[PDB]
């Protein structure tokens, strides 16, 4: 009452984000960028 | 939440990210030495800067006490004061700190592995005197110290690859390490500490009164984590 | 701080 | 002063940690002949000297990172160390 | 001392740091050896 | 309030004055025509 | 939790003074700014 709701409180506008993990995958496994909405890759299965 | 749900449908409504809110409240801590003005005068060592030297010396150990184990009645709320609990980030109340509950050296390994892989990055131990004696103290079962190098090396800079540093008013037996950087938030008055010499209401004696409106708080409850050893 | 050693 | 007395090197960490963090920049030990043979004595449980590196190497340069030096005019069973420009004046 | 003070409570007199005297007290060590001349003038090394 | 002191009087403490909260809110007053797209093109009158 | 904690009251920092007005005693009087504990006009009665 008194002067209290004079305080407003100071709220930081920039919100801080959660750290997420560094994107771990793409780092490690080969990475493809096609136009198309599969990825077939040829392999050799042996049996020779 | 990111549905991937049913590629071919209409894509349902996803769930919003949560948000919450660190009331950090600001509290004056305050020195009022009533000083007489006669010291002033015949002292040849300026009392008065050596008298505020030693109130800023109480300001940082006050700070320290208030940051580490206060309370929060009218003062900063240091994250050991915080609620703790033994749940993981996911289950953990945003409010609560998570806290290892021991009953060896093992347990830091926890504690460390409690944080997320990026506080790791920037992550600092903060130990009392009495829990790094204890720390430098546990011993393999082979007996030969394990954090330590030997007897000889002295104060290892590091706990976990991590800059260890001391806190003399943590208690006797818990330990913390964090990325305070995130998990805590001093807040100082753009004020600061304001000192006034009050050398007019009772004249003969100059008051010093000194104070600075500090505050702390656990911002980012999953960037500092606690480990209550045994009491012993 | 008095006269007091 | 502060005096540890302990009921196996854990009392002398306990001494370094009774130092304020200041103090143990510039701390040094003392231990008196008999003392200084007894912390060397300390052992693993296991059965290697903790403080000392082996029998074949000298004495080790520091303890708890500090150096150490040797009043033999202290008693068979004290050890103190301190930041003794601070500690006491002569 | 530094209190914890409040907004509807009083500041009260806190207690000021306390100053103490180490008096280091100067005392005279000696040693004040009664040597005979004749061993001053008759040994082979420097005696004195 | 103010006490009307006297010359030679103590001056009392007087009554700090009180602030009150009107938290006005701000809430979506709308309407939404939807309004054929035919007349928004043949038109002369703009019924935008 | 859900955006409501971003969301600050813009407290308007002009405090509204419920019980200002102006003053109309110094408006119909006349107001003699004084140096002085007592002030004396002089208000001839008349008899000339």
């Amino acid at each position: 009452a008194d002067g209290g709701y004079t305080v407003i409180p100071e709220l930081n506008t920039e919100i801080m984000r959660m750290l997420t993990d560094e994107s771990t995958m793409r780092r490690i496994c080969t990475v493809k960028k096609i136009s198309s909405n599969e990825f077939k890759q040829l392999v050799s299965a042996g049996g020779a | 939440t990111v549905n991937h749900g049913e590629e071919g449908k209409t894509r349902e409504q996803t769930s919003t990210p949560q948000i919450n809110e660190v009331s950090i409240k600001l509290y004056p801590v305050y020195a009022y030495p009533r000083t007489t003005q006669e010291i002033v005068d015949f002292s040849d060592v300026d009392i008065l800067s050596w008298l505020t030297g030693e109130i800023g010396d109480t300001f940082t150990e006050t700070e320290e006490s208030d940051l580490v184990v206060g309370d929060g009645d009218k003062k900063a709320k240091g994250f050991l004061s915080v609620p703790r609990a033994e749940k993981n980030d996911k289950e953990r109340d945003f409010g609560t700190l998570q806290v290892i509950k021991p009953s060896s050296a093992d347990p830091l390994i926890d504690l460390k592995f409690a944080l997320r892989k990026k506080y790791r990055k920037n992550a600092v131990w903060v130990v009392n005197s009495t829990t790094a004696a204890k720390l430098q103290k546990v011993k393999n079962a082979n007996g030969d110290y394990i954090w330590r190098d030997r007897l000889q090396a002295g104060d290892p800079d590091t706990l976990l690859g991590l800059p260890v540093e001391y806190l003399e008013f943590m208690p006797d037996n818990v330990i913390a390490l964090g990325d305070f950087k995130r998990g805590y938030y001093i807040v100082d008055h753009e004020t600061g500490v304001r000192t006034r010499p009050d050398n007019l209401t009772e004249p003969g004696f100059i008051k010093i009164f000194t104070q600075k409106y500090l505050g702390g708080g656990v911002v980012d409850s999953n960037a500092i984590k606690i480990l209550e050893l045994p009491q012993d | 701080s008095t006269g007091v050693p």
